[PDB]
Parts: structure tokens; sequence; C-alpha cells
């Protein structure tokens, strides 16, 4: 189940990085 | 699956739909004023007309001064006592008529100015002569901005309206036409005209109005007429801030379905300028293109029509949209650069023909208008 | 006279039985 | 037949148009005699007082801004004037075998004070 | 005047950029917050990862902060730069 | 109406500081008029002084200056 | 066929949710 | 910006219950369209019934106003107090008015099935 040359990248975050990213968007 | 979200297409005239246009204007209409603090101003009529003359639109149309209506001719719809009170009341002898002031709703929100009877006579005469010229075939489009009093009723004055000239015009149309369709794009509901022709199938009254806690309160979707006039009174309730694309995608399917289902012989179009953005009492977000697209779309059907101007309480915007609508009826699109008129100082800061819409929320969701137009289309299936 | 405006104390099962009874009556009388 | 109009409305329906322990009376009063006498803060809420000055100065000269310290000077001066006048009134009352200041008690004080 | 009131959402550009700046400042200078971004750095820089790496990265992010906090799965796809954000607050516990 | 802003309980507070134990009810509205006419004397002079300095703003200095004229000096605000 | 007929009422009650709305629903079914 | 009409601005503090903090789920669509303040046109207006507090979207029940003044707004789920039926003239039925507890008698039928109640009933729990 190895996913080589991946294209979908996941960022797991708390409320701080989420609110920062929401302000960026 | 009835409402479709479509962007507002640019207004294009039809060169194969040339219409003989009759213009009804009495130079006196404007010299009448409801009051000092009052929003309704008949002065908007002559700055609209000054834009007609200075655009050179009088060379493509015939200007008429309709004979003012007498007492009886007004009594074709109203009672004798109401017209008798209207023809006799002045601001001087207001204390001599106190019972009739509250009986006929005249004195507050419909004030007594001393040119009241003459103003009503000019409006009613303009509407009736436009209908008469449509009957004899002397013109295809009759333009009369002197009237539009769609809130007036049989024995009362409401909504800054005293003589319901539109009912008189539809009455004069009914003597030669079997089916007359009345379209009201005024932001208020055409309660007087709909109430007058509620029980008849000869007149279909369609009103595109804001329906909230707004004047006159009538105009629920379930109001479809009683008796023989059942499903012959279409009410289209709208919310605040409807823009040009939304109003077009509501107006064109409903009027198209009425056209191919009711099949009228004459059309009365109430062009209330209070549907425009920035109005004192209106709450819509229509630009002048959005207001005039209704007039251009109803012009495409070829039915002999009577364009009658109604509301509009900011004089500059209603004058500009009436000039654009009148120019559209001559199969021309007026350039967005105003000519020099005597009221040029109103149209600042750009001094152009366009009425700019506000950036306020179009809260008329597609689901609500889809349900509204679905029930309207379902009620229209019985009008064949 | 307080007995004229007496509120009937009914239950869910009785409403279910009455609704079923009356729909079956209506359906088969029209049939 | 005398008649009068009160509706003041030529037409009706104007809205639908298009246009427990309890102290004896006085003990709490003397307690907050002591409270407002041992205290020095300013008893007429400020904003309301400032406004009193704007609407009343307007007459002598429009567009007259007031340094903040000024409306505080008007307050102090006004509270000093009224506490002095109210001491005198209480006296003008305790004079007439009574314990309740009344308007007359202050139309007099001001006459003897000569401020009238 | 330039945009015919269609640029009203740009009236507070200074305040929103200031709030973004403040959020970045408390983003690096908070305990149990900067190591989450360090784990994001290790996940993004080291590509060719299987699923099991993604779950252990998820619980390793979870173990950094409190048990009552909210997780967010901000998915990015190189093709199309499409950022899907998913709410898994107290869901993987 | 800004005058009615000088509220009853405030006039009661002034009476309490003044040592009054029972205030008539008709006093409250007498104290307004007396208050007004007095302020309307100081502030008048406060402004004469103001429009003598060609100043458009008034100062607390001009206020205590108008009090000195009236007679009731006020210490604590300058001068 | 039979099972849906006997199971219609309490599955409707489950779909209703609030007991006041189900009370008014039973009132509707009684008025009919 | 803030009007009793709740139509001139985006107000997301109407999908949130005040005393519970949860989301007012509309009855018909089973959703709360709160919007996102970056696409406020995606937010559907929601009102609550004035009797049973059942939240309804402005589009699920066809309504353009919020019913701010006048009569209390009634959601479609409530049983009518007045109905007209066709004789095939007509017949009308009006529900009895509420009576204070000293003059109101609640009685339990002995007959369970077919008891002709006037339509004025009370629901008891089923045991
Ligand atoms: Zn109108
Ligand atoms: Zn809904
Ligand atoms: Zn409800």
């Amino acid at each position: 189940g190895i996913i080589q040359n991946r294209s979908i990248f996941n960022l797991f975050a708390n409320t701080n990085i989420y609110i920062f990213f929401r302000h960026w968007t | 699956m009835v409402y479709e979200a479509t962007p507002f297409d640019p207004i294009t005239v039809k060169p194969s739909d040339k219409r003989r246009v009759a213009y009804f204007y009495d130079a006196d209409v404007g010299n009448y004023a409801y009051g000092a603090g009052h929003p309704m101003k008949p002065h908007r009529i002559r700055m609209a007309h000054s834009l007609i003359m200075n655009y050179g639109l009088y060379k493509k149309m015939e200007i008429y001064r309709a004979k003012p209506a007498t007492k009886q001719e007004m009594c074709q719809f109203h009672t004798d006592e109401y017209i008798d009170f209207l023809s006799r009341v002045t601001p001087d002898n207001l204390e001599m008529f106190k019972r009739e002031s509250v009986k006929f709703n005249v004195g507050d929100d419909c004030p007594v100015f001393d040119g009241l009877y003459e103003y009503c006579s000019i409006s009613g005469g303009g509407s009736m002569e436009g209908a008469a010229r449509l009957n004899r075939g002397k013109c295809d489009v009759a333009v009369n901005y002197a009237g539009g009093l769609h809130h007036a009723k049989k024995s009362e004055a409401s909504g800054f309206c005293y003589l319901n000239d539109i009912v008189l015009g539809i009455i004069e149309l009914l003597r030669y036409h079997p089916r007359v369709l009345y379209i009201d794009i005024d932001v208020h509901h055409g309660d007087g005209v709909e109430e007058a022709f509620y029980t008849t199938d000869r007149v279909m009254t369609c009103s595109f109005h804001k329906y909230g806690e707004f004047f006159p309160g009538t105009g629920e979707l379930r109001d479809i007429g009683v008796g023989a006039g059942k499903n012959y009174a279409v009410n289209v309730p709208l919310r605040d801030g409807i823009d040009d694309a939304t109003y077009r995608s509501v107006f064109e399917p409903v009027i198209k379905k009425i056209m191919e289902w009711y099949q009228p012989s004459a059309v009365v179009l109430q062009c209330g300028g209070d549907s425009l953005s920035g109005d004192r009492l209106g709450c819509f977000n229509l630009s002048m293109e959005g207001h005039a697209n209704c007039v251009n779309y109803v012009k495409s059907f070829g039915i002999p029509m009577m364009v009658v101007g109604g509301g509009g309480y900011t004089m500059r915007n209603v004058a500009r949209t009436w000039c654009f609508e009148t120019g559209l009826l001559n199969n021309v699109v007026l350039d967005k650069d105003l000519p020099y008129n005597e009221y040029y100082e109103y149209y600042g800061p750009d001094y152009k023909l366009s009425v700019r819409p506000s950036n306020m929320f179009n809260v008329n969701t597609p689901e609500y208008l889809d349900k509204v137009m679905t029930n309207i289309f379902a009620n229209l299936e019985n009008t064949k | 006279f307080n007995q004229d405006f007496k509120i009937t104390q009914i239950d869910e099962n009785s409403i279910k039985y009455d609704f079923f009874d009356k729909i079956y009556k209506s359906k088969m009388v029209q049939k | 037949a005398r008649t009068k109009q009160t509706a003041r409305k030529s037409t009706g329906g104007k809205a639908p148009r298009k246009q427990p322990h309890r102290y004896r009376p006085g003990t709490v009063a003397l307690r907050e005699i002591r409270r407002y006498q041992k205290s020095t803060e300013l008893l007429i809420r400020k904003l309301p007082f400032q406004r009193l000055v704007r609407e009343i100065a307007q007459d002598f000269k429009t567009d007259l801004r007031f340094q903040s310290s000024a409306v505080m000077a008007l307050q102090e001066a006004s509270e000093a004037y009224l506490v002095a006048l109210f001491e005198d009134t209480n006296l003008a009352a305790i004079h007439a075998k009574r314990v309740t200041i009344m308007p007359k008690d202050i139309q007099l004080a001001r006459r003897i004070r000569g401020e009238r | 005047q330039a945009y015919n009131n269609k640029a009203f959402k740009l009236y507070t550009i200074d305040k929103v950029t200031q709030s973004l700046v403040k959020h970045a400042h408390t983003l690096m200078t908070d305990a149990k917050t900067a190591e989450i971004m360090a784990l994001f750095v290790k996940d993004r820089n080291a590509s060719t990862t299987s699923a099991k790496d993604q779950i252990i990265y998820r619980l390793q992010v979870r173990s950094h902060m409190s048990n009552t906090e909210n997780m967010f799965r901000i998915e990015f796809d190189k093709r199309t730069l499409h950022v899907s954000i998913q709410y898994i607050a107290l869901d993987d516990l | 109406d800004n005058i009615q802003g000088i509220t009853k309980p405030a006039i009661r507070r002034l009476a309490r500081r003044g040592g009054v134990k029972r205030i008539s009810g008709l006093i409250y509205e007498e104290t307004r008029g007396v208050l007004k006419v007095f302020l309307e004397n100081v502030i008048r002079d406060a402004v004469t002084y103001t429009e003598h300095a060609k100043r458009k703003t008034v100062t607390a200095m001009d206020v205590v200056y108008a009090l000195k004229r009236q007679g009731r000096t006020l210490y604590g605000f300058g001068g | 066929s039979l099972n849906e007929e006997v199971t219609f009422f309490e599955k409707a009650k489950r779909y209703i949710g609030n007991k006041h709305l189900y009370t008014e629903f039973l009132k509707i079914l009684n008025l009919y | 910006g803030q009007s009793i009409t709740k139509l001139d601005s985006y107000n997301p503090d109407t999908h949130i219950d005040s005393n519970s903090g949860k989301f007012l789920i509309c009855y018909k669509c089973n959703q709360t369209r709160l919007g996102s303040w970056s696409h406020p046109e995606n937010s559907r207006l929601i009102m609550t019934c004035d009797y049973c507090q059942t939240p309804w979207h402005l589009d699920c029940v066809p309504r353009a106003s919020f019913k701010n003044l006048g009569s209390k707004w009634k959601c479609p789920l409530h049983s009518p107090t007045k109905v007209y039926k066709k004789i095939h003239n007509y017949k009308v039925w009006k529900k009895q008015r509420l009576i204070n507890k000293k003059n109101q008698l609640y009685y339990e039928p002995l007959q369970k099935i077919g008891y002709q109640n006037n339509g004025n009933i009370q629901i008891i729990p089923t045991t």
C-alpha cells in the first residue's frame, strides 16, 4: 500500500494553523 | 427545475419590431406638488420629458396632450361620491370635509394640494387616450408617464394615488380587446388594479413586487383571484435587493408563460421607477438596464401595449430610466451621455444616463424563486 | 355549564386504530 | 357646541401607509447623608451635565467647544452652588418647625441671599 | 468610485493582513503549536509515503496538543491547488 | 430636555450632601430652573471672556474667571 | 406488505423527532 | 446594517440557538445553511416558529418576510384551529378556546375506538 510520487498532501492542524490558513484564504 | 440562473444579457432592440409610438404629456403635470416633505413628485415627469426632447426622440414619435378627464369619466371605476370629494376638496376647505377625509383616506399619506383634481384629470385622460389610440390602431405603443396611480381604489386614495387611471385605461382597452394583460414592475404591489380586476378573466393582473411587511401588504402568492378570475391574478413576491440578472430570470419566464398561455390582445405595463436601486421607498437593486429589460422584453411580443409610468421617488433615476425605456420603444439605444437639459444639475456626478446599482445583498435565493415560479406556472395551466 | 367544553383525553393507539378504521371504511365504500 | 380635535390625524391607519427587613423612613436617608457628606466625588452624572452646558451655551455663541476641564469646572461650581443653597434651604425649613424642604423654602432663601 | 462599490471587501485589507500577521506570530511562538508545523514540514519534505505513515503522523500530531482541542485536515493537491479542509474535531479519538 | 437630564435622584444626592432629609416633590423641578439660570450666568460671562480672546473654544481658565467676576471664586482649576 | 403497514406509525414518530410535532401529527390524524 | 427585517446584512447569529449553542436545523431540508462570510449568498435565511420553536428555512416554507410584527407566525406542522370542509354547502369546525383550570374538565373516554370527539382532544402517554 505504498503511495509513491504522491500528489495529495495532508496538513493536520489545531485551531491556530486553521485560523491562520482561513485568514490567508 | 423552473428557475434558471442566467447572467444579464445586454439590451438589444429588434429592428423587425418597429412600433408607432404615441407620447402623452401635458406640460402642466409637473407644476403640481404633493407637499413640502412629500416623496411623490410630479416634477419627475417633466425632467423625464425634458430628456425625451433633448435626446431628439420626438422625431420618431408623436407627442399628444390628452384631454383631461371630466367627473363622470372618472366614475367608470370610482364611485360618484369619491370623485365628487376629489373634485371639490382643497387645502383651504379641508376642515369642511373631515368625515370624507377619513372615509376616502385623503389628508394623511395622500395630502390635499390645490391642483389635485387637475393632476388626476391629466393622469386619467392620458391613460384613457393612450388606450383609445391603441384601440383605433393609430399607434402600437402608447406612452403616458402622467399616470401610473395603481394603488388608488374604488372609494379611497392610498399609496400617493388618488385616481386609478390604469383601471380606466384597461376599461377603455376592454371595449376593443377581449384579453388585457397588466404587468406591474413597481416594487409595490398593484393592489388597486388587481383588486379592480380580481373577479374577471378578461384582465390578467401580474405584479412583480416586494412582499414583506411592505406597502400595501397585499400580494401573497396565494392571491390568484376568485370567481371567474381564478388563476387570473399572478403575484410574484420578491425579497430585498434583487439585481438585474435575478429580476430578468424571474420576469422573462413568468411573462413568457403568461404570453403563450393567457394570450392577451393588449398589454398595460406599469413602469414604476421605485423598483430602481437607490430609491427613497423602494428596496430593490435594479439598474436602469434591469428596469428597461422588462419593457424591451414585453416589446418583443408585438402585442399593442400601453407603457404607463408609475412610482419612482428619486426624480433623477426614474427620469433617466423612463427616457431609456421610451428610447427603447423606438428601437434605438440611447447613448450613455446625457444631453444638455434644463435639469442637468440633477444627474451628478457623472451626468450619464446610467443608474448604478447598489452593492447590497441579493437575498432572493434561487430555491425561493424556483418555488415561487413553480407555483405560478402551476396556477397558469388553467388559463388556456 | 363546564361539561360542554370537555376535552377528550385520547391516546396514540386509539388515534391509530381510528385512522386505520376510517381510511379502510372510505377506501372500500368508494371501491 | 364646542368641539376639539385630538386624533390630530386627517386619516386613520397612518401606520399602514407608504409614507423582609425594612428600615423606617429616614434612617437610610441619614445614612446616606453621612455617605454623601464624607464623600467628595461629583454627584451629577457628568455627561448629562456636559450636555446641559452645550444646549445652554449654544445661545450665547454657536460652535463653542469646551475644554474638558471647563465642563468639570462648571460641574464643581454648580454642585458647590447647589449644596450651599441646599444647606440654606434646610435651614429655611428647620425654621418653620419642619423637616421637608419645599419650593417656597428656596424662593425665600434666595431672596435673603439677595440672589434675586 | 473605481469599482462601482464592488471592492467593498477590500476596505479592511490592513486589518485582515494585521490579523494574519498576528496569527502567524502566535503560530510560531506557542507551545504545542510549532511542533505541529514541524511535523507538517517532515511530512511535506519526505514524499513517497504510504497510509500507515499518515495515521502515525495523525496520532503524533494529536499527542502534541490537548485531548479537547480540534483537528483540521487541510488537504492540498498539487494539481489544481485545491485545498479541502475537513472537520475531525474529537473524531479520531 | 437636556435640562431634564439633571435627574431627580441627582437632585436628591445634592440635597443629601446638603443635609436635607425630606425633599418635596416640587423641589426637583425648581432646582432645575434655578440651576439653569445660574449656569446661564456663568457660561454667559465665560463666553464674553472667550470672544474677547478671539478664542472659539472656551477654557476652564475662562470658567473660573467668570466665577471670579460673579463673586464665587473656584480654586483647583487654574489661576 | 404487512410489516410496513404495522411499522408505519412508530417509524413516522422516529422521523418526526420532537414529541410536540408528533402530538400535532396525531392531532391531524385524529381530525381527519 | 442591522435591521429587524434581517435582510440587509449577513447575520449568522440566527442559525445558532441562544440557550443551547447548537445549530438550528431546518425541519424540511434537515440542514442549516449558515454560509461562510466569504460566500454569504450560500446562507439561507432561517426563522423559528412562534409556538413550538421549530426552525424553518425561508425557502422550505415559501415566505419572503420574517414576520416581525402583527400576528405570531405559525409553522406548517401545527394542527389548525379552524378548517372548512365541503358537504358535497359546507361545514366549519373551530377548536374550543383554552379554559382556566378551575372551569376546564379533562375527561378520559371509556370507548377507545370510534369515540366521536369534537376534534378537541388531548394526547396521553401510551403505557
Ligand atoms: Zn410603487
Ligand atoms: Zn430548510
Ligand atoms: Zn412551529
